[PDB]
């Protein structure tokens, strides 16, 4: 102040889901 | 009246043209990985069919074995 | 026993290990959290960078590479919940953007998501000017913040009160030190063209001195001489505090004599 | 500290069952569907797509068909949305002729639930958010023959009962998934086969993007880029006419009341004025009445 | 160009259709075959 002069485990796991499945996606956009 | 005719072309043009220009995108790794995917598919099919055939010949087969 | 007869084989096999370790595969599938194991490696491969001069380039690329992993996960979230819980880990306790921006992880506090939370707790307790028109309003209401003795009797008569609830926001606090810094250049520019004003600026830039000695004393030294703008900040009071020195002293022996 | 989904890999035989589901080896699923012991859910994979699910993933419409029936699947919606997402017509119109999808269940929890929680796609998307997200014709074109109307996002000023109610203990979601629907709004397909005419709609919608892009300050590269493209929507449809007639009521709508052109110098669309036709028709009536001027050699005569 | 790999699927899709009928009017061929053969016996 200056004035005047667990659920912890089940979120880790759907985020990290999530990115797998994202990552695994975008791996076919690229080229051939 | 003529407007939704007009409007009615134009939107047919539209729909072509993009459907066009899709496909003069790159390719993406999904389309040869589904061709794979349908080629696999073909290999078992035959060769379930190779089967099935090879089975109905030994069946004949043996018919003409047993029958003599 | 590596380092001789084996030179130049174990810095390329390092290296080799720091690619392998700082993959997104092995960080999203081996550790409990990739989060902060993510961040912390990207600090020590940026150090290992500045060590070892050689391969910069590799290093470099590792480091950003895993930045870029950090961003992206935290880019995936699409709750409340979720942007807590990476933001903050198990707003109180406020730790991982602390420690994101103590090892400049540029793109992962400028992430929309980020900002959303940073702007929502930022004008935490008043709401009726987050949504404000536009900037006027808001040089409006600085120019009426310019009234501190309200401000001042009604912190340290009666905290608590609807105005003591509305002080306790960092808005204020920010728009308060701007205000205080705008009416000592005021002070200034007023004493430049034709006691009481010299005494006042004196006050002011005494109340400055002791606000770096709160600062600095938080901290070790190093700490202190780390920022840049710090040191001419303490080189312009410490100017302050000499003029008006010599002035005092040249005062009271004129003093003196034409007593 | 590896995270898992299955207890351990409990069956080998259902196991090969679900790897030959995978690469598409139909005598074997034919064999083994009326004879196993139990066509599970059998997710034992690392990130637990059941068969059907699987099948879906990789274009597969026989053991598709031969999985629909069997009437004790689970995640037909999840499937149906990912078939969708990718785009495979084939297996989007077989599982839209399933059981249980006569109940109008668009638009109309605990469907598309997989892994017991937390499905993908933003909880608030349905089906044809994704479908005009995705570009996919055929599939919007199959998803209004069956009604299912996109909603119209309310007013960010307004403060309605809802729109309170979900401000509070609801935020940070509430502007996500108001940008969602507006990003849904504002494709090429939903904007070409939803309203009677496009060229209005697109116009107006890109004025409101851009003021809504004004007003709220974060997420403004988003606004800007849906605004962008609806731009850029008006201005192709305006170039694909070939005709007088076609120009003139793209210009005009229902020379007298040049109004379209006016509207869109009021919204600021730069490359629709900017374009051949529209420079064309303006150039027709600029020197009206004089032609043996328009055609003139040098501006030294002028 | 993607209109490339669509027309490579639809002919890998027509080859199947052609291999399925053959095999169909394979499998007739030799079920009126056996069924000469079970009534001359």
């Amino acid at each position: 102040g200056k004035t005047l002069p667990t659920r912890y485990q089940q979120i880790m796991k759907r985020l990290i889901k999530r990115y797998v499945l994202k990552a695994q996606v975008d791996k076919e956009n690229d080229e051939v | 009246t003529r407007y939704q005719q007009i409007m009615k072309r134009l939107i047919k043009r539209y729909v072509l043209k993009a459907q066009v220009d899709k496909e003069n995108d790159e390719v993406n790794e999904g389309e040869l990985k589904e061709i794979k995917q349908d080629i696999s598919s073909l290999r078992y099919e035959l060769l379930e069919d190779k089967s099935q055939a090879t089975e109905e010949l030994a069946i004949l087969i043996h018919k003409l074995s047993e029958k003599l | 026993e590596k380092q001789r007869h084996d030179s130049f084989s174990h810095s390329r096999s390092r290296i080799n290990a720091y690619k392998g370790l700082a993959s997104p595969a092995y960080l999203s599938l081996s550790s409990e959290d990739p989060v902060l194991t993510a961040l912390e490696l990207s600090n020590e491969l940026a150090k290992l960078a500045n060590i070892e001069k050689e391969f910069k380039n590799d290093y470099r690329k590792l480091s950003m590479q895993c930045k870029d992993f950090v961003v992206g996960v935290l880019d995936l979230c699409r709750d409340s919940e979720e942007v807590e819980a990476i933001l903050n880990g198990d707003k109180a306790s406020l730790s991982r953007v602390k420690l994101a921006i103590k090892y400049e992880v540029k793109k992962f506090v400028a992430h929309p998501n980020c900002q959303q939370q940073l702007l929502t707790i930022w004008y935490e307790n008043l709401s009726g000017l987050r949504e404000q028109t536009i900037a006027i309003k808001c040089l409006v209401v600085l120019v009426v913040a310019l009234g501190l003795p309200f401000l001042a009797i009604g912190y340290w008569i009666a905290p608590c009160s609807r105005l003591g609830k509305i002080l306790r926001s960092p808005f204020m606090k920010f728009v308060a030190h701007a205000a205080s810094f705008i009416i000592f250049l005021g002070l200034l520019v007023f004493n430049a063209s034709d006691t009481w004003t010299e005494m006042l600026i004196m006050v002011w830039v005494l109340g400055m001195m002791w606000s770096e000695c709160k600062e600095l004393w938080l901290e070790g030294p190093r700490e202190y001489i780390l920022q840049l703008w710090n040191v001419l900040d303490f080189g312009m009071l410490s100017i302050f505090i000499a003029a008006f020195t010599a002035r005092f002293l040249a005062f009271l022996q004129a003093t003196k004599a034409q007593q | 500290f590896m995270f898992n989904d299955r207890g351990t890999s409990l069956t080998a035989e259902e196991e090969r069952f679900l790897d030959a589901a995978e690469y598409g080896n139909i005598p074997v699923v034919r064999k083994m569907l009326e004879e196993s012991k139990t066509l599970n859910v059998n997710c034992v994979d690392y990130m637990g797509q059941n068969a059907l699910q699987l099948a879906v993933g990789n274009e597969h419409l026989e053991v598709t068909e031969l999985l629909l029936k069997k009437e004790n699947l689970a995640r037909i919606g999840d499937a149906l949305l990912l078939a969708i997402s990718k785009g495979y017509v084939r297996i989007v119109e077989a599982i839209l002729n399933h059981p249980g999808f006569a109940a109008s269940k668009r638009l109309t929890d605990d469907f598309y639930a997989y892994d017991e929680d937390g499905t993908r796609f933003s909880p608030d998307i349905t089906p044809i958010i994704l479908a005009a997200h995705c570009q996919k014709y055929e599939v919007v074109h199959m998803l209004l023959m069956k009604g299912a109307r996109i909603e119209r996002p309310h007013d960010y000023f307004c403060k309605c009962g809802d729109c309170m109610e979900k401000q509070r203990h609801d935020s940070f979601s509430h502007s996500r998934s108001r940008i969602n629907a507006y990003k849904g709004l504002a494709s090429p397909a939903y904007l070409s086969l939803s309203s009677e005419d496009p060229v209005l709609t697109a116009l107006e919608l890109s004025n409101e993007l851009a003021k809504l892009a004004n007003i709220e300050k974060e997420f403004k590269n988003d606004y800007r880029k849906l605004s962008m493209q609806c731009k850029d929507f008006v201005v192709g449809v305006l170039d694909l006419c070939r005709d007088s007639e076609e120009v003139e009521a793209i210009l005009n709508g229902d020379k007298a009341s040049l109004s379209r052109v006016k509207l869109a110098i009021k919204y600021e669309v730069k490359k629709f004025v900017a374009h051949p036709n529209c420079q064309q028709q303006l150039l027709t009536i600029w020197y009206e009445n004089l032609s043996g001027l328009r055609e003139q050699t040098i501006a030294i005569k002028c």
